[PDB]
DNA sequence: CTACCGATAAGCAGATCTCTCGATTGCGTAT
DNA sequence: ATACGCCTCTCTGCTTATCGGTAG
RNA sequence: AAUCGAGAG
């Protein structure tokens, strides 16, 4: 930034030979677009560049306290007389040539020296990229934070904009297929998500997914055991759907409220 | 009851601020204006262009 | 149709649904000096017969209740004597498309 | 590497700001030449950058 | 998600129920007993909260399933509450039911036949039979009579339901729509209101004790009084235990199951199961698994989880009660019962209260009595909850964020991807025979060299990483990258390689706040070699609302072919050229390219052969595909001798000729541009753009041609050659204007900001006229003589009064501001552009202000001519209490500069005072933007929550997600706004006829259509409409309807709008111009058929965005009637009946004169008694009657009668009747609080005084100026008992209260100037039935009013919808923001879909089939209890429910399914 | 006459875009 | 030293008290 | 993990 609120990120580091060069052989170290001024209206930067060029020529310094110049003693006239008395142009313009082709530019370029400050918002503290990595505890979703290797949030407004496109596979890919896609097991009979469990496999027999709500106690080949060895028979009518893990966590939080959700499986 | 002027008529108020913008409706030279910075401390300005003949309104940033 | 001048007692309102299969409707002489259909904001309301109502429902594959609903007590249904279940035809003079027709149901 | 401003207020010296320079004097061209600086961006000479222009730790 | 792991089963729907304590223990894996989370040795105890039963904890196998921590799902557990507790969710309903039940007969305190009527009506409403529910009340004719009545009711219900099931109007599973739900909810609400309003039972007639409510967990009762006991006798406070109330409610429900099975259901109970009262009581508590209760391990800050803390608290109370009830057991045998058994009983009761409150705080932290630990409800309630933070939006994988930096060397559809992202982001690519050429090379390249691959997924799901491998290993792996499988289990799968993001991939950019769908587009990837910022083209700035001053944009990389094809075709940036908000274009070059274009396309631009060929090749580059001819083609030079000289318009022409495809003509455009003709010389025509067969012949290419301008060249190229060609045109024009701006650069400097000597002379001469504008404005505002000196004492006195009074200050600050702004405009017009020493096109400041590249004539005038008056809000700069605007200015300064008129300019700097005022203004601007950022939206969220399902169906009717219809036609014409721009542009269509014909191709679009019947019917309808339509809308008859009603416009050519056809006929009539009119009409009709909105278009989302996103551009509220976001809150978010500023629009008959209209205004407007009294003189005289003589002075009759149309007799009647009674009421209220000119009567006045004395409590004297009507005096005599009264403040308050005359709800009728030539009166209140009296003045046919509730009351639903649309359109018009009327129409139809004035809030969405949408919206608890009480099964139709379950949406590409065609 | 209602007046519950850093997180009794 | 027990400035609606109108 | 402060758009 300059001392006139003319901030702007460094876009590209232009090669010196590609930079425009003046008749005196100097190539500016800063290029500022002329379109920054008409709306911002920082004429102080213009008059400062004028005075800085004049001061760097004469080897002097010029005070720029406000209100020393008035409607008669115009700073443009003052520093322009100073610029002319060193051979340069009264308006601060310099014939410059294009360093890309070589020909002279159409008009005289406006050059000068202005005081430039380097702000502290460097770009090495801003970029972040994540493909896979650490995930949250109960939701199995990306963590927060640039420094912890976390994903970024697709929020409510992003979801609303992704629906409005009619982009539905895209919306599912962002919200589900790449956030907390889980292929859980459901009870095709009792219609509950997390009431089921893996049967503890036995020597010879193969493990299978079995229900714990549609299973009746063996004391009250369709049997299976637990880790505690308390075997019992139960319905093997259990399936595999694709759901978010946050659905399972919400179903737990709903069990904590005494509220059950019955998910109906389309093929029975 | 007072002695000062209290009431301002609609007719007697000439909002002023005349500029020579081109009217998108009719083409009358006069088209009043007002600028109100929006959406940031750095975003561009918008001007409430308003004709004086047909009453057309135009709030165009650029 | 019965019209009354100023007020209605509860002892009269208690007989409106008391006499089937007929119907009695009540209006106030006041707040009637102006027809609510002549106001330019109110579209032309045309009561629909059942014959075209079933046709509309089969054309759009609709139940009765999935239509936009018109209140049984709003002045248009009061004006038209519209009963429950019989849909109505509305000719909305749209600013963009000119004229088009939409169908509410009284329910 | 900081520098004192060529153009400065009188109070710059009174408050002894030269003990803590804030910016560098640079030759700035008000030119539409690049196409890579339109809204607010700006172009920095690559050679100046290789010569320590605006360097910090 | 892996696309090689198909899923068979789906969640087709879900239902809400109660988890009974029996099934919990049935489904439990272990009971929790002791609050021993972790003992010594740092391990969990057996049977504790962190048991090995509830999952695998740390390095311990789960004791239930025997798996590791990472593969144990987490089994459910429970604890046993020894005493049932009130569930803090069902407590409201349980208390309401309890408070209306009879303890003796175990039936309700309501009439049992009434209970049967409600049960029958609810059984009906469980199906789609809402009409018969109201026809049931028609069933009217003790035990035998009531049995006959109830049997008739039941049989009518059953026969009607059987008929409905038979004839298809319902089914076995019922019909639950929004109207059905509304009727059912209303019935049940009044049913509970009926049950509660009971004094005595009706089955046994025995009074039951009332109850008192103190909060939660606690219910008491009160004893019966004597009268209740006597009736209870002749029939033949206290704590109540939880088991006792459970028994009460069990008996009540056992005896009323018949009605309760319909009260607690909305669908036919196909399971027939009973309704058990143990639902409301938590006999057994369920603990979440250890997986969901794990503790945070922050270094050694391994703190207990909050859920385990609350559960252990409940467990401690449980163990306390368990150990206490053993002590009571032995103490009971000792039989104390008065000294120690009662002590233990008190302890047990307090412990029961404690454990119930512990469950209460575990479930809800809100109700905790005595920072707070969050509960389960607080885990779901608000934005920080679970819906709005982990289902409505989630952190995602394969994304990246970075700062954007500009790049004009990418192709406007691409994004410059830094190589640092290009090595991380990957895409799963299954190998094939067409892949092992380059996937093999990527695997050889490895994880670092780009393009390369990081991971390889094997056939059996093994995931192999390339990160650590060596080159030999990578070579061997890529050698085995496609090998036949000896394992036949996965003989249907191929290996997937996680290749790096190459150039053919597509990406999804995003910039928060994502306020519209265009702010999330799809970009192709161009992988750049150097930097670490994403590179963006300039055309993507009006869409993202983005600058390049540190903005950062999110980048999402889709991982499946379906999302790839979505972002390439549906969300891609080429399709987003026009915003759906109004159809105006949103892409274009911005500033540097605009000024470069103005320079290149001027008459002074000439280029040699080398310059011409270099420009053309540099911007075209046929190796990438910009050219459509495989070889660059040029034009002959404009000048042949002396040497060849192409021009700039030939550069434009050659570019167009190379991008525009062959086998098609060029654009014939006739437009304008911002730069006038007077700025180019004399006789110039450079303002008129002109194209002709693809060649620019006139005019400069401006912002009007590339940018945000309709009907410019890029817009027309879009309309004629599709969107991709306009994409290429913007890209190539960006390259051309870039390579040209390096050759001949553009600058700006101090010479551009100067004037001439005579220009400065003109400026100073005009500004020397501004030495007296302020003083004259003051001299006329103070109604003084002109030429009065600025130091006049009278002027200073009046100016001080103006300073004291805010309204007079506003008058002064308006008049003076007007005069000084006139002076400013004179200066600006005189000195620009005739004063600048450098002129356009040389003057770059003026050039970019004229071209619209950046800046405005206001800014140019500020830099070069004048800064002008600074206005803070609507007035000038603040004035201090001393009359000083600043220390520098003397008190009451009649100087323009003192009041803020800055005559300086930014070229020559401003004085210190003007600098201070300018700082005031700038600070005001920053404060306004602070307010806007603080209070910005939530209007869009409230709209989009309810409109997110509305979409266009294959029947072309727009309708909610469940199926309910909103509109039969999107806007009444079903045309798309992103395609509606040039439909009415008949001149453009005619001129480009041949190209448009080649793009529409009726040859391949005429076999599948019908092109006879629609045209025939349209002709008949137009003939009938021509015959009529001189008649009023209420008099016309629909013999013929609109054409769009009958024929599907996408299938029947000629079935078009009723206004489009009329306008096309008027065009073809008023200009005949060689292509026959028949072919042009056929082309226009095929264009209309192709301009139709696709089925599946999210009209609801689009309308919500179109009403919300433009509303951020109006939330600045500078300058009575509510405007902007407050008005939209009233209309859309509240639907308040009480509008803040109600108003009425009352048309006047064209014969009633303006003076008579003002007389009508005076006769209608309210006038209070205060507004006619000058002063009131109260003369107290305590010498024992405290007399209170009052002498109220009136304005002169000739004044107040002429000002208010009030007569002396009317005033006297008001005084004698209303005011004195009001006064004495106030006096007696004050006393009650306090105990803690001539009278030469004419005997008519004497009778009047006697009447007043008799009718009034204190009056003793009274006399009115009957002859002159100037005063009124009366003595209000009192007694010495009473202490002092003000008797002046009392009179002032009563005088303000009392009203002389008033139409109800009207306080004023003001006659404004006509708007659009129509005479209208506007009154400040809405009371329709009162203006109908004055037919002779007001056209009551045209009386429309601001309020929507009033209009809905007195004019019906459709008038309410029309006034809704007009109101929500009036807000945007006053901010000059265009919103397509289709959007507002859809909003209005959604709002009034129930026949009422709904709103977009939580109260406005009570009636809705899907409960997930409301639960995710807000008040999750209230919407979840309401859902589980009604057992409301939702079918997963709204988008939000789809997200929550995780199913593919319905809108857009979810509108249909895809089936294969296996040919064997 | 008598419930029976009811127009006030009064109490109560919920919202008010994304991102990056650092600093700090409590105290009285009794063996 | 160390383990038990604990603390002054918004704004929509929905829902209820309270001391009196209101048909039969 | 909550707050506090600082900032970026
Ligand atoms: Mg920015
Ligand atoms: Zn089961
Ligand atoms: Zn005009
Ligand atoms: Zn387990
Ligand atoms: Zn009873």
């Amino acid at each position: 930034s300059s001392r006139h609120g003319q901030k702007g990120v460094c876009s590209r580091k232009w090669p010196t030979i590609d930079m425009p060069f003046s008749e005196t052989g100097i190539q500016p170290d800063i290029i500022i677009n002329p379109h920054a001024f008409p709306s911002r209206m920082t004429i102080g930067m213009f008059v400062e560049s004028l005075a800085g060029k004049a001061g760097a020529l004469h080897g002097i310094a010029q005070d720029s306290t406000p209100w020393i110049f008035n409607e008669d003693d115009t700073p443009a006239d003052y520093f322009g007389e100073q610029l002319a008395k060193a051979g340069y142009n009264y308006h601060g313009n310099e014939p410059m040539y294009s360093g890309a082709t070589g020909e002279e530019l159409r008009a005289d370029i406006y050059v000068g020296v202005v005081y430039y400050q380097r702000l502290r918002h460097m770009v090495n503290d801003k970029f972040q990229v994540r493909s896979t990595g650490p995930v949250n505890s109960l939701t199995m979703q990306p963590v927060k934070g640039r420094k912890r290797h976390g994903g970024i949030r697709v929020g409510e407004m992003e979801r609303d904009a992704l629906i409005g496109h009619g982009t539905s596979f895209l919306l599912q890919d962002r919200l589900l297929n790449s956030s907390d896609y889980t292929q859980a097991s459901v009870c095709r009979e009792c219609g509950s998500i997390l009431t089921t469990q893996q049967s503890v496999p036995r020597i010879g027999s193969i493990s299978t997914v079995c229900c714990r709500r549609c299973s009746m106690r063996f004391e009250d080949s369709q049997i299976w055991e637990d880790g505690q060895g308390n075997k019992f028979v139960g319905g093997n009518e259990t399936t595999t759907v694709a759901i978010p893990f946050v659905l399972k966590y919400l179903d737990s939080e709903l069990s904590a409220m005494g509220i059950r959700l019955r998910y109906n499986v389309e093929p029975k | 009851k007072s002695v000062v002027k209290t009431s301002l008529k609609k007719n007697e108020l000439k909002d002023g601020a005349t500029i020579k913008e081109k009217c998108p409706q009719c083409g009358n030279e006069e088209m009043n204006y007002h600028t109100l910075q929006l959406r940031s401390a750095d975003e561009g300005a918008t001007v409430f262009y308003t004709c004086t003949s047909c009453g057309y309104k135009f709030r165009t940033n650029n | 149709i019965f019209v009354y001048q100023n007020n209605i007692t509860p002892s009269a309102m208690k007989l409106v649904p008391s006499i089937p299969p007929a119907t009695i409707e009540t209006f106030n002489e006041a707040a009637l000096v102006v027809n609510i259909t002549h106001h330019e904001l109110v579209p032309k309301h045309i009561r629909l017969s059942s014959d075209e109502k079933r046709e509309l429902l089969k054309r759009y594959r609709l139940k009765e209740s999935q239509l936009p609903r018109i209140q049984r007590a709003d002045p248009v249904a009061l004006y038209l004597g519209l009963k429950r279940g019989e849909v109505v035809k509305i000719i909305r003079k749209s600013e963009t498309s000119g004229r088009y027709a939409s169908y509410r149901i009284c329910m | 590497t900081g520098q004192t401003p060529i153009v400065k207020a009188n109070l710059y010296d009174d408050y002894g700001m030269d003990n803590f320079p804030n910016g560098f004097n640079a030759v700035v061209a008000v030119i539409s030449y690049t196409g890579y600086d339109m809204d607010d961006a700006m172009i920095i000479n690559k050679s100046a950058d290789e010569r320590g222009f605006g360097y910090g730790t | 998600m892996d696309i090689s792991k198909p899923v068979g089963s789906e969640i087709t729907s879900v239902d809400f129920g109660i988890l009974t304590a029996k099934e919990i223990r049935n489904l439990s894996a272990k009971q929790i007993t002791n609050p021993t989370v972790l003992d010594n040795l740092g391990h969990p105890v057996s049977g504790g909260l962190y048991d090995l039963a509830l999952g695998a904890f740390l390095r311990n196998l789960c004791s239930t399933c025997g798996l590791d921590e990472k593969f144990c799902p987490g089994h459910q557990g429970h604890i046993e509450l020894p005493v049932p507790c009130y569930n803090p969710l069902f407590f409201n309903q349980l208390y309401i039911y309890l408070r209306a039940s009879c303890l003796f007969c175990h039936h309700f305190r309501l009439k049992s036949v009434e209970v049967h009527r409600y049960a029958c009506k609810l059984r009906l409403l469980q199906y789609g039979l809402i009409d018969e529910s109201y026809k049931l009340d028609e069933i009217t004719l003790s035990s035998t009579l009531l049995n006959e009545l109830k049997s008739k009711r039941s049989e009518y219900v059953d026969m009607a339901i059987a008929k409905a099931l038979s004839d298809g109007r319902t089914t076995e599973r019922g019909s639950f729509t929004a109207t059905v739900n509304d009727e059912r909810k209303k019935l049940v609400h009044e049913f509970h209101k009926k049950l509660l309003s009971r004094g005595k039972c009706d089955n046994c007639g025995m009074f039951s004790p009332k109850f008192r409510k103190d909060g939660f967990t606690k219910i008491f009762e009160t004893a019966l009084n004597e009268k209740q006991i006597t009736n209870n006798r002749v029939k033949g406070s206290t704590y109540i235990l939880s088991t006792e109330v459970k028994n009460i409610l069990d008996t009540v429900f056992r005896k009323e199951q018949c009605v309760l099975q319909y009260v607690f259901h909305s669908r036919p109970n196909l399971s027939r199961k009973l309704v058990k009262a143990d639902s409301f009581f938590m006999d057994v508590l369920v603990v979440p698994p250890t997986r969901f209760r794990l503790p945070s391990k922050l270094g050694e800050e391994v703190h207990e989880n909050s859920q385990n803390q609350l559960l252990s608290k409940v467990l401690t109370t449980s163990l306390l009660i368990r150990d206490l009830n053993d002590d009571l057991s032995k103490l009971q045998k000792d039989k104390v019962s008065l000294e120690d058994r009662r002590v233990i009983f008190s302890r047990l009761m307090n412990a029961f209260v404690t454990i119930q409150n512990d469950v209460n705080a575990f479930i809800d932290s809100t109700k905790a009595q005595g920072v707070p630990i969050p509960g389960v409800k607080q885990a779901l309630e608000k934005k920080e909850g679970l819906f709005r933070k982990h289902m409505m939006g989630k952190r995602v994988n394969y994304a990246a964020r970075s700062v954007i930096s500009p790049d004009p060397n990418i192709e406007t559809n691409e994004i410059g991807v830094p190589p640092v992202f290009a090595v991380k982001l990957t895409y799963p690519e299954p190998v094939t025979a067409y892949n092992i050429a380059e996937l093999r090379q990527a695997v050889i390249n490895g994880p670092d060299k780009w393009p390369g691959a990081t991971q390889i997924q094997n056939e059996d799901g093994s995931l192999v990483s390339l990160i650590g491998m060596s080159v030999e290993q990578r070579k061997a792996l890529a050698n085995q990258l496609l090998t036949p499988s000896s394992n036949v289990s996965t003989h249907t799968l191929n290996k997937k390689v996680y290749r790096h993001i190459k150039n053919r991939d597509v990406v999804l950019m995003n910039r928060q706040p994502t306020l519209h769908k265009a702010s999330m587009m799809g970009h192709k990837v161009r992988v750049l070699p150097n930097e670490k910022t994403l590179r963006l083209h300039y055309a993507n700035t009006g869409a993202y609302n983005a600058d390049f001053d540190g903005d950062e944009m999110n980048m999402h990389f889709p991982q499946n072919e379906n999302a790839r094809a979505e972002a390439l075709n549906l969300a891609n940036t080429d399709s987003q050229y026009l915003t759906p908000t109004s159809g105006s274009p949103v892409r274009g070059l911005i500033q540097d390219h605009i000024s470069a274009g103005v320079w290149l396309t001027s008459k002074d631009s000439f280029f040699t052969r080398e310059q011409y060929q270099q420009y053309i090749y540099g911007c075209i580059r046929p190796e990438d595909g910009h050219t459509t001819r495989s070889k660059i083609v040029t034009l002959p030079p404009t000048i042949f001798k002396p040497y060849p000289l192409w021009t700039g318009k030939q550069i434009i022409t050659t570019v167009l000729l190379n991008v525009t495809p062959p086998d098609m003509p060029g654009i014939n455009l006739i437009s304008k541009n911002k730069i006038k003709n007077e700025y180019w010389g004399k006789g110039s025509l450079e303002n008129e753009v002109l194209f002709k067969d693809g060649a620019l012949l006139c005019g400069i290419l401006d912002k009007s041609q590339y940018g945000a301008s309709k009907y410019g060249i890029v817009h027309s190229l879009h309309e004629v050659y599709g969107p991709e060609v306009a994409a290429k045109v913007l890209s190539v024009l960006g390259r051309l204007f870039t390579n040209y701006i390096t050759a001949t650069a553009f600058t700006c400097g101090m010479d551009d900001l100067r004037l001439t000597a005579e220009g400065n002379k003109w400026r100073t001469d005009i500004l020397k006229t501004s030495v007296d504008t302020g003083r004259e404005a003051a001299a006329e505002v103070t109604n003084l003589d002109k030429d009065t000196p600025a130091d006049d004492p009278e002027l200073l006195k009046r100016l001080q009064e103006i300073l004291r009074d805010n309204n007079k200050s506003g008058i002064l600050d308006a008049v003076t501001s007007s005069k000084v702004n006139a002076i400013t405009s004179q200066v600006v017009s005189k000195c620009v552009p005739d004063g600048t020493m450098k002129k356009f096109p040389c003057n770059s400041m003026q050039a970019m202000a004229l071209s619209g590249a950046k800046g405005s004539n206001v800014n140019v005038s500020q830099i070069m001519c004048l800064l002008g008056q600074q206005a803070l809000e609507g007035r000038r700069v603040p004035v201090m209490v001393s009359g000083k605007t600043l220390p520098s200015f003397k008190p009451y300064e009649t100087d323009a500069m003192a009041g803020g008129y800055v005559k300086g300019r930014f070229y020559s700097g401003i004085k210190p005072q003007e600098y201070y005022f300018h700082c005031m203004a700038g600070r005001e601007g920053l404060i306004d933007t602070a307010v806007k950022t603080s209070r910005s939206g939530y209007l869009q969220r409230c709209l989009t929550k309810q409109l997110e399902g509305v979409h266009v169906s294959y029947d072309n009717s727009i309708r909610d997600a469940d199926g309910t219809l909103v509109q039969f036609m999107y806007g009444g014409d079903a045309i798309d706004i992103t395609k509606e721009s040039h439909m009415t542009q008949f001149e453009f269509c005619l001129d480009n006829y041949y190209a448009l014909l080649k793009k529409y191709n009726p040859s391949a679009l005429i076999e599948h259509l019908d092109v006879e019947s629609a045209l025939k019917y349209s002709k008949k309808t137009l003939k009938y409409r021509k015959k009529h339509s001189k008649e009023p809308h209420y008099k016309q008859s629909v013999k013929y309807d609109p054409v769009l009603a009958k024929y599907n416009p996408a299938k029947y050519l000629g079935s078009v709008s009723e206004n489009f056809q009329d306008k096309l006929e008027s065009f073809l009539d008023k200009n005949s111009k060689g292509v026959n009119e028949k072919k042009f009409r056929a082309l226009m009709q095929l264009k209309y058929m192709r301009s139709l909105i696709n089925p599946g278009e999210a009209v609801g989302i689009i309308a919500s965005q179109s009403v919300g996103e433009p509303s951020t551009q109006m939330t600045l509220n500078t300058f009575n009637v509510t405007l902007g976001i407050p008005r939209l809150r009233e209309i859309v978010m509240t639907a308040s009946a009480a509008i803040k500023t109600p108003q009425m629009t009352l048309p006047i008959w064209n014969d009633v004169s303006d003076e008579q209209a003002d007389t009508f205004c005076k006769s209608i407007s309210k006038v209070l008694l205060s507004e006619v009294i000058d002063k009131v003189i109260v003369t107290e005289t305590t010498g024992a009657a405290r007399s209170y003589v009052i002498h109220m002075r009136f304005f002169d009759n000739n004044e107040y009668s002429e000002e208010y149309d009030v007569s002396k007799e009317e005033l006297q009647n008001v005084i004698s009747n209303q005011f004195i009674h009001l006064l004495e009421a106030a006096i007696v209220k004050e006393i009650k609080k306090q105990k803690r000119a001539n009278n030469n009567m004419n005997k008519v006045q004497r009778d009047r005084q006697s009447a007043i004395i008799s009718h009034h409590r204190f009056i003793t004297k009274y006399n009115f100026d009957d002859e002159s009507g100037k005063w009124c005096e009366f003595k209000l005599e009192l007694a010495a008992d009473t202490e002092k009264l003000l008797m002046v403040n009392i009179v002032e308050e009563i005088c303000r209260k009392s009203i002389i005359r008033q139409i109800p709800h009207i306080d004023r009728c003001v006659h404004p100037e006509p708007e659009n030539g129509k005479r209208v009166l506007v009154t400040e209140g809405v009371n329709f039935q009162a203006m109908w009296d004055q037919e002779a003045f007001i056209d009551v046919d045209g009386i429309t009013s601001n309020d929507v509730a009033a209009v809905l009351k007195t004019y019906g639903v459709e008038a309410a919808r029309n006034t809704i649309v007009n109101e929500i359109n009036n807000v945007f018009s006053r901010y000059a923001i265009s919103v397509s009327f289709r959007h507002l129409d859809l909003i209005a139809d959604m709002m009034t879909r129930q026949g009422t004035y709904l709103a977009f809030n939580r109260q406005g969405m009570e009636t809705s089939t899907s409960s997930f949408m409301k639960m995710s919206y807000e008040t999750t608890c209230q919407f979840l209890t309401k859902a589980v009480l009604d057992n409301e099964r939702e079918q997963l139709d709204s988008p939000s429910a789809r997200i929550v379950v995780g199913k593919l949406n319905n809108v857009g590409t979810g509108s249909f399914d895809v089936l294969a065609k296996v040919p064997n």
